[PDB]
Parts: structure tokens; C-alpha cells; sequence
């Protein structure tokens, strides 16, 4: 009928795909040569179920400057992609130390979707080199599953721009939980 | 650098702007970036450009969007929003929209504009908000609220990209909430208002034929019409309820039809659809006369169809029922006042009393001056409690109550017609001068009272106080004045006393006439009509569904042959009128 | 009243009731009252609002009559 | 040429607002001027718009509180002496600067004022009547007296509270010296308190009519009527 | 009390406005300078060059006449 907006907003530690993650759900052609530092000011129509809905895709990075101004993008924010990369472990444990404070800060009582990038290299030869020159391994979906449930995550997926696995999939519950309108209130004043 | 960049787009001047776009190309920049856009509120080149205007012309924007083009950055850099809290998500369009620049406006939609695109920033919430200007944070309702028809028409029949017109904000408001709650009751205000609501409803009809706009409703669930009644808004209101249309394939959309006439005699039915008791769905005049909270509430009751539905309603229930509510308290009044006094019958009645005072409460928790009714049955209470313990003091309990009830009693007077008047204005009294002189002199009389005891020179100002009131009346002898050091000082003092204590009293009926009751003689008729269908809802609230059902007034009618074919069946009320002017 | 002092007893008291409105007679019930206390409260609002109400019609007939 | 001032130290917009000119100053307070080179002159500046509303600054130079110089608004309502005094205040500028004010200090701050009498009143009810705590609240009410007093001659129906202040004297010379009729002087004075309380009233929106109607009447009619009642009865006495 | 039922409510705002009054010169300089009411607005620049820096009482308005 009429399509309704809801705004989604992408947080996570830089190069685990977040901006290629966009750009793939945007246009379905990976950019092999150039890719800008943000996607913004786009908005993608999806259906999922009898309802058709544009979805306006903000992204925040922190390389320089950006970190200033990423605050005032939190605000009306309908529904979160938390991200962070499967072949890099150190992006996991940073999620519940300093990711989470700040979006509950910003904007509590929103949904989130804590989601691993690049299922292809968590196989590759080189980056299990890569990781086990440290005695380390790629993150185990166990502990993507675990983390899921120990932050109150909406749900747990996994995607991979190059090839284009688990996008439409992935976004599609991202706006399935925006359009969940939370629970009334809790513990609301007289 | 950006300052340059600023002036040159507010002088207009397109020399200037020679060579900037080698300039960009060369370091790469885009005129979306950080250091061109302004810290403060992420200004971007474009709207600057749109605020100055030399005679409605601005040779820049034709060069920076070709620019702007060339670089690749057109959706970003038409789409950027501002990020201040005080002019949040506002838009190039927006500016367009403001400025009435319908060929600026044009060109903005031919070049990819958003035009869904929301400004949700504190400058453009209501005044309760403290926001300015509220007009639904679309660029279609921005340009329906200011009076821009072209503009309207532009962005509904543009073919790059149509601005459906169902398009809800994030209050939920849509274009005819929005238009609603701009209006105001001017009369040049109501007559644009509604000329721009017409051709809204007639536009969305034709783009929209299965579909009915006024349907919709905004996340308060409020349709245009309801929210008209609720603000305050009249003359829409007025307009929306007696809407006539003369073209065929909308005639579904107007609401007041005329069936037949005689000669000099008209009798047009009415919609009733949304505005009457019984129904699932609010009703409008519930919410007129229930949580409306508007000045002009008076007003409202005087449109056709609204006054005589109370008429209408009044034969069934106003003349021939007020009698029963009356009845039932003048009886619960009897079985309390048995109280005081066939023991087995006796004792019966005893228990029925109790039984009645727990009924009032029974029904006074599920309503919830209203208040002092709760009193009473709260009075109730105790008096179970302490009749099973034996104690002695329920009897006070009981008296509060009982005169509480008697007391009560003029509510029911007020419901009726001839004592209407009368008991309101008793209330208003009791309530504005009477209770604040009541409360001022209480406050000088104990001060007094501590007075007449220093001249006397707790028990021995309890014999004083008492005696004092007896002294009021005059029944009582001057016990005080015997025993007291310095009756000389207080035999003028206790005169005045009594002097500024009637005076002030009777200032207050003085008072009370014209600086209480100046307004009440004058809105006494609006507001015993205001009471009366306060009255008249509340008997129709209590019946159950199937009895209410019994008497919906007005008759069914097939309006005509609808677009299915099946006939549409408003359930319309009809109204007779006769005018010799006119033919 | 009658309840609070705890036919004829009734009637004993309406007519010294009367005086009382008038004040030529003296205040022979309260003496025998079971609770006096809340009746001296009631007995003076009983006279303010007897009085007030018909103060009012003063004012309710010049204007509204 | 304005800012110049006469011997009395008058502004022209001063002087207009204090004899009544309503017309001048309307005009003078709302001036708004085209040329540039003379912008500066005029007062009233409109800052932007968005539509159909509109927001204009204006010019307080002048005409606010808290100012070395006299005050145009102080002078309209202190020693205005002038029969359109009322019509003075409609103007735009006028009206909304008492409504400011009433958010800051109207609304939230009479109370403070109205209890500080409440409080005085109990301090002084107190007199009739833990001895030292007694006879310290016992010289706190000659204190309270005394500041009533001290901020009475600061100010100068404040000659009714000067009475009050008047009486309270007294008391302190006749206490000590034992005498019996400093009791009197406490009755008049008390009462005068309770009395008082009206002014308080009269302070507050809903009471601001009614007690000003009661002293108005105490004033024009009761007064006379009692004037005049007194000696008639004096004579009736004779007779 | 004829010339005050129709002058009542213009007293009330004289009797107010005189409250208001003594409240503020009651404070001290420094309590009336918390409360300067108004917001500095450099109008625009002045012959020397500095803004003339008025202190400004905003008005708010909305009329739908004209444009
Ligand atoms: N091989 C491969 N590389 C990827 C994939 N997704 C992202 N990358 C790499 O990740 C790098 C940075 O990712 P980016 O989009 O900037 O993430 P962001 O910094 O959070 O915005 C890019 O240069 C890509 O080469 C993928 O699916 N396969
Ligand atoms: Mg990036």
C-alpha cells in the first residue's frame, strides 16, 4: 500500500565490511576498486511480508573526524546492524566493552542485530595463518551464538559481500524487527 | 576556501563560480564533504543558494548541480540533511517548498530529489512542542499548508517521482491532519484551508479509488475530522461535516445529501457515520463534549446536524428517563435514612442500606464533582467495620454521609431543565468566592479567636471559641466579656470583629454576582446545554450494547448505487428546512 | 438531629429547632444528645446552608428570574 | 538627538510615557526605518521567517529593570499620574515583557513572599503563650517586629503596615517596665496582622479582584458610611 | 464598584504589574543581572564597525495576510 519508512543505522569497528555491506544490499555489484569511507542518503525498498517499506541505511565510521559527529546519527533510529568481522577475533570482545554502552546511551529500548562478516575468510589459508601465528582462530559461530543471546541480540547471521551470501536474508529480519513497534513501556512515572 | 565558496553563492554571481569544478576534481573533493558543509548545522552549498534570491532568480543552481553532477555526488549532495537539533532533516526541496520557486521546486524533482524526505527538528514541532511552524514534515503537506496549489499539483503529477499523498510522518499525521491542524478560525485562514482540503480529497479520490484518505488514521488514532473537533478547529470542522460535492464520480465522498423537496420544504439527510452513540469506533461528538478542552467548545453544538441529534436523542431518553436517576437516589436516600431507627424486616433494611451505599461505590469506582460523591461512599466504609466492633463512633460516620447525601441531591436538580440554572450557580459559588472567603475567614476568626484570649488574660480558649459562635447567633450570653483584664479595648474590638467578618461576607455576594457570575449569566444557556448533554451521554454509556442498538437514532438509507454496485448504507439522520428565499 | 441525640421526640425538637432559627429559644437538645460533638458542627452547617441556599436565591432571582 | 536629556533628566520617550502621550510612543517605541545609512535609529528589527510566521526582535534599551537609568516601564506605573495608563500597556512590546518576567519571578516566587508573613503571623501568635526556647521565640517576636518595621521605613495601603510597625514599639518600653497595658497595644496590633494577610491575597490571581473590591469598598463607601453612622448614633444616644 | 466591575481586569495587571515591580528591586544587581530578561543580538555592524549590541526582547508573530 503505502510504504512505510524506517531508519536503519550500521555501527561496528572499521574494515569488517559494514560500508561493502551496504553497497552490496544497494546496487548488488561488490565495487572492486573504489569504495567510499561512508554510504549515506540512500533509502531501498523491501517487502517481506504484505508490507512494502523504504529502508533509509545510515553508516558510521571512526577513521578521522567521523567519530565527532557519529552521535547525532542515533537519533529516530528504528533498527541497528551491529557488525563486526568473523576473520578478525579482536573486534568481537570490544563489541559488549565499548559498542553497547554507547548505543544504549544514545538510543536504548531499540532492536539489534549482531552480525559476523566474511564467512569466506574465516576458511582461508592465509588469514588461519594469519591468526594462528598468534596461537589464535577464527570466531566459531558457538561464539557468535553465545555473545547473541549474552547482549540481547535480535538475531545472529552471517554475510559475505564478495559472493553476496545471507544479504537479502539478513536485512530482510533487520526491518522485520523494526517493525515491531517495542512493548509499550517499563516501569513508566505516575 | 568555504567562506569564499558562501558568499559567492549568496551574491548569485555565476563568474565567480568559474573553475571550481577543476578545482574539485583536481583534490577530489565533493561538495558534500565535511569542510564545505558547516560545522554547526551541516549546511551544504545548495541551501544557501536557495535562501538568497534576487527577485525569485539565482543563476547559481543550474551551475552547481551540473557540478554536482559531473563529480557523481548528485544524490548526496540533493539529499543531505541538516543534523542541528533545531533545523534537523531539513532539505534542499524544503527550502524550495518555503521560498515559492515553483520552477527551483521542478528543477529539484527532475534531478533525483528526495521528496518523502522528513525534517522532524524542534524549530518544526507544535507550540506545545516549542517548536514555530508545524505543517507534517513532507514536502507535499508543506506545500499544501502555505498556500501553494501549483506546487501540489507539480509534485502529485510529476513523472519522475509521485508523492503519494497517503504518506504518514512519524506523529502519523497525514497531508489532511496536517492541514487540520494549521487552520485556525479566521475566516480568510478557513476559506483557503478548505478550498485546499477539497481539492486534496478530490485528487487523492481520483488517483485513489478503492481507498478513502480520510480513513486513515495517524498513531493516535485520530481521523481528520475527530482531531478537528478535538483542537478546536471550527470552521473545518463545520466544513467537513456539511461537505457537498457536485461531481458524480466523488458524490461517495460528500456527506450531506438532499432527498426531496416540496416547494418551500427541504429535508436533506445527514452522515451520521463517526458521530454517533453506540458504536465501536469514537465517537466525535463524544470527544467534543468529553476531553475537547477548547474555547470554543460553545460553538461547536450550534452546526445543523450536531444540535439536533441532541434533540433527537432528547425525545428518547432526555424527557421520558431523567425521571428514573432521579428516583433511584430519592430511594437509596429513604433506605439510609432508616438507619437511625417487624425486627426481622427492620434488620433486612439495615442490611440493604449497607448494600446500597456499597452499590453507590460500586458504580462511582467504575465512572472513575464527582469527587464529593466519592466522598461519601468512602464514608460508607467504616461504619461495617465499626458496627461489628461495637464502637460508638460510626454514628459521626454516618452523619457525614447522610448530610452528604441530602446534599446530593442537588445534582439531580441540576440535570433537570427548570433548576438547571440555579444549581450550577449555587455550585460555582460554593466553589470560586464561597470556599476561599470560607477559607480566609476561618484563618481570621482563629486569629481573632487567640486575640480575645490575650485580652481575657487551650481549655480557656475553647470556652471562648465556643461561646463566640454562640455569640454569633446572639443566643449566648457575654460570658467572656465578665472575665477579661481589658474589656475596655475589646468591647469596640469585638463590634469590629463581627463587623469585618459580615462585611467581607457580604462583599462576597456583591462579588459573587458580577466578578463570578458576570461570565456564568451570560454562558449559562451555552453551558446548561453543556450539562445537559454531559447528562444525556452518560445514560446512553450505561445501557449495554443491545440497548443502545434499540434506539440509534436517524434511519438507514442507500445513499445511491456505489462504485461495487451494491448501494452505500450510511445510517443518515435527516433534518427539515424550509427557506422561501431561492427557488 | 434525632439520630444524633439519641414521634414526640421528634417533635419536641423540630419546634425548639425553630426557635433556634429564630434564637429566642435556648438549646434544650444539645443538653440531652448521645454525641453532641458532631452534632454542634452539623447544627451550625445545617444553619449556614439553610441560609446560604436562600442567600443565593437573592442573587439567582435578580438575574436569572 | 534622543539620547539628550533636559534639566529634569527626561528622555523624549520618558517624558511620553509619563505624561500620557499614548500616540508618540506607541510610534516612538515601534519605529522602524528603511535607509541604511539611519538603520541603527529605528528599534523594532525583524530577524527572519518561515511562512506565515514571523519573528521580530525589539529594543529594551531603556525600558527594562536592573538599569542605572530610569526605567521607562518603572515610570509608566510609579509616578505615571496618568488617565490612559491602562491603554499603555497593550502595546506589543509592553505586554510580553510582564509575561517574561512572570515565568522568572510571577509565578514561582510569590509564594515565598506570602509565607514569610504566614510565618511572621505564627512568631507573633506565639506572644500569649521549654522556657528557653519559649523566651527565645518570645524575642524573636519583637525581632520580626522590628524587621517589619525596618523594611517598612526602607519602602516609603503601606500606611496601614506602618501602623502595625508603629505599634509594635511600644510593647519592648512598657515590658520592661512591667506595666499592664502593653497587652492593648499587642491586641491592635495582632489583629492589624491577620488583617494584613489581605494584601497577601490580593497578590495572587484568583483574589487579586475580591480584595481589592473589599478595600475599595472599606475606602470609598464603608468608610463615610461609618464616619457619618458614628456621629448619628452619638446623638441618638443623647436623645 | 460600577467604574471597577469594568476597569477590574485592567487593574489586576496594574495591581500585578506593581508586584512585579518590587520583587525585582528588592534583589541586588547581581540577583537582577541573573535574571536580564531578552537575549544580546548584535542588530548588524555599526558605523565604527562593531555591532551594535542591543539587548533584545523577541516577539513572536504569525499572520496569514499578505507575504
Ligand atoms: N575478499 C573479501 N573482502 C571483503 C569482503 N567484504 C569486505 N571486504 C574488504 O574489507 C575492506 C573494507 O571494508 P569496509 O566496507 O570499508 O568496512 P567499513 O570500514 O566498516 O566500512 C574492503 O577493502 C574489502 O576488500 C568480502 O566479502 N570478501
Ligand atoms: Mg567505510
Amino acid at each position: 500500500m503505502a510504504a512505510i519508512r524506517k531508519k536503519l543505522v550500521i555501527v561496528g569497528d572499521g574494515a569488517c565490511g559494514k560500508t561493502c555491506l551496504l553497497i552490496v544490499f544497494s546496487k548488488d555489484q561488490f565495487p572492486e576498486v573504489y569504495v567510499p569511507t561512508v554510504f549515506e542518503n540512500y533509502v531501498a525498498d523491501i517487502e517481506v511480508d504484505g508490507k512494502q517499506v523504504e529502508l533509509a541505511l545510515w553508516d558510521t565510521a571512526g577513521q578521522e573526524d567521523y567519530d565527532r559527529l557519529r552521535p547525532l546519527s542515533y537519533p529516530d533510529t528504528d533498527v541497528i546492524l551491529m557488525c563486526f568481522s568473523i576473520d578478525s577475533p579482536d573486534s568481537l570482545e570490544n563489541i559488549p566493552e565499548k559498542w553497547t554502552p554507547e548505543v544504549k546511551h544514545f538510543c536504548p529500548n531499540v532492536p539489534i542485530i549482531l552480525v559476523g562478516n566474511k564467512k569466506d575468510l574465516r576458511n582461508d589459508e592465509h588469514t588461519r595463518r594469519e591468526l594462528a601465528k598468534m596461537k589464535q582462530e577464527p570466531v566459531k559461530p558457538e561464539e557468535g551464538r553465545d555473545m547473541a543471546n549474552r547482549i540481547g541480540a535480535f538475531g545472529y547471521m552471517e554475510c559475505s559481500a564478495k559472493t553476496k551470501d545471507g544479504v537479502r536474508e539478513v536485512f530482510e529480519m533487520a526491518t522485520r524487527a523494526a517493525l515491531q513497534a517495542r512493548r509499550g513501556k517499563k516501569k513508566s512515572g505516575c | 576556501n568555504r567562506p569564499i565558496l558562501f558568499d559567492i553563492v549568496s551574491r548569485g554571481s555565476t563568474a565567480d563560480l568559474d573553475g571550481l569544478l577543476p578545482f574539485l576534481l583536481t583534490h577530489k573533493k565533493r561538495l558534500t564533504d565535511e569542510e564545505f558543509r558547516e560545522p554547526s548545522t551541516g549546511k551544504t552549498c545548495l541551501p544557501k543558494a536557495l535562501l538568497n534570491l534576487s527577485n525569485g532568480r539565482n543563476d547559481t543552481i543550474p551551475v552547481l548541480l551540473d557540478i554536482a553532477e559531473r563529480t557523481g555526488n548528485m544524490r548526496e549532495f540533493i539529499n543531505s540533511p541538516f543534523r542541528d537539533i533545531y533545523y534537523r532533516g531539513q532539505t534542499a526541496l524544503h527550502i524550495a517548498i518555503e521560498r515559492r520557486c515553483k520552477h527551483y521546486v521542478e528543477l529539484l524533482v527532475a534531478q533525483g530529489a528526495d521528496v518523502h524526505a522528513q525534517a522532524r527538528g524542534r524549530f518544526f514541532q507544535p507550540k506545545d512542542e516549542g517548536g514555530y511552524f508545524y505543517f507534517g514534515e513532507l514536502p507535499l503537506s508543506l506545500a499544501a499548508c502555505t498556500n501553494q496549489p501549483h506546487i501540489v499539483n507539480y509534485l502529485t503529477e510529476n513523472p519522475h517521482k509521485k508523492a503519494d499523498m497517503r504518506r504518514q510522518d512519524s506523529r502519523g499525521n497525514t497531508v489532511l491532519h496536517a492541514l487540520v491542524a494549521i487552520a485556525d478560525n479566521t475566516r480568510e485562514n478557513t476559506k483557503f484551508v478548505t478550498k485546499m482540503y477539497d481539492l486534496l480529497l478530490l485528487k487523492c479520490a481520483r488517483l485513489f479509488p478503492d481507498s478513502n484518505l480520510e480513513a486513515v488514521l495517524n498513531n493516535d488514532g485520530l481521523s481528520p475530522l475527530m482531531m478537528a473537533a478535538k483542537t478546536g478547529k471550527i470552521g473545518i470542522f463545520q466544513h467537513i461535516i456539511r461537505r457537498e460535492v457536485t461531481d458524480e464520480d466523488t458524490r461517495h465522498l460528500s456527506r450531506k445529501f438532499k432527498d426531496w423537496a416540496y416547494g418551500p420544504v427541504y429535508s436533506s439527510l445527514y452522515d451520521l457515520s463517526s458521530l454517533d452513540t453506540c458504536g465501536e469506533e469514537a465517537s466525535v461528538l463524544e470527544i467534543l463534549v468529553y476531553n475537547s478542552k477548547i474555547e470554543n467548545r460553545h460553538e461547536m453544538l450550534a452546526v445543523e446536524p450536531i444540535n439536533e441529534l441532541l434533540r433527537d436523542k432528547w425525545r428518547k431518553f432526555g424527557a421520558v428517563s431523567f425521571y428514573i436517576n432521579v428516583v433511584s437516589y430519592l430511594c437509596a436516600m429513604v433506605i439510609f435514612t432508616l438507619t437511625a431507627y417487624v425486627d426481622y424486616l427492620r434488620l433486612a433494611g439495615e442490611v440493604i442500606t449497607l448494600f446500597t451505599g456499597v452499590l453507590f461505590f460500586f458504580t462511582n469506582i467504575k465512572d472513575l464533582f464527582q469527587l464529593l460523591y466519592f466522598i461519601y461512599s468512602v464514608l460508607v466504609i467504616v461504619s461495617a467495620a465499626l458496627y461489628l466492633a461495637g464502637i460508638e463512633a460510626y454514628l459521626a460516620v454516618m452523619v457525614f454521609a447522610l448530610v452528604l447525601g441530602w446534599m446530593n441531591a442537588l445534582y439531580f436538580t441540576r440535570g433537570l431543565k427548570l433548576t438547571g440554572t440555579y444549581s450550577i450557580m449555587i455550585q460555582k459559588i460554593l466553589f470560586k468566592d464561597l470556599f476561599r472567603f470560607l477559607l480566609v475567614y476561618l484563618l481570621f476568626m482563629i486569629g481573632y479567636a487567640s486575640a480575645l484570649v490575650s485580652l481575657l488574660n487551650s481549655e480557656t480558649f475553647s470556652t471562648f471559641l465556643l461561646d463566640l459562635f454562640k455569640l454569633t447567633i446572639g443566643m449566648g450570653d457575654l460570658e467572656m466579656l465578665s472575665s477579661t483584664k481589658y474589656p475596655v479595648v475589646f468591647i469596640i474590638l469585638l463590634v469590629t470583629y463581627i463587623i469585618l467578618t459580615f462585611v467581607l461576607l457580604l462583599n462576597m455576594l456583591i462579588a459573587l454576582m458580577g466578578e463570578t457570575v458576570g461570565q456564568v449569566s451570560k454562558e449559562s444557556k451555552h453551558i446548561w446545554k453543556l450539562q445537559w448533554a454531559t447528562t444525556i451521554l452518560d445514560i446512553e454509556r450505561s445501557f449495554p450494547v443491545f440497548l443502545r442498538k434499540a434506539f440509534r437514532s436517524g434511519e438507514m438509507v442507500t445513499v445511491g448505487k456505489s462504485s461495487d454496485g451494491t448501494p452505500d448504507r450510511r445510517w443518515c439522520f435527516r433534518v427539515d428546512e424550509v427557506n422561501w428565499s431561492h427557488w
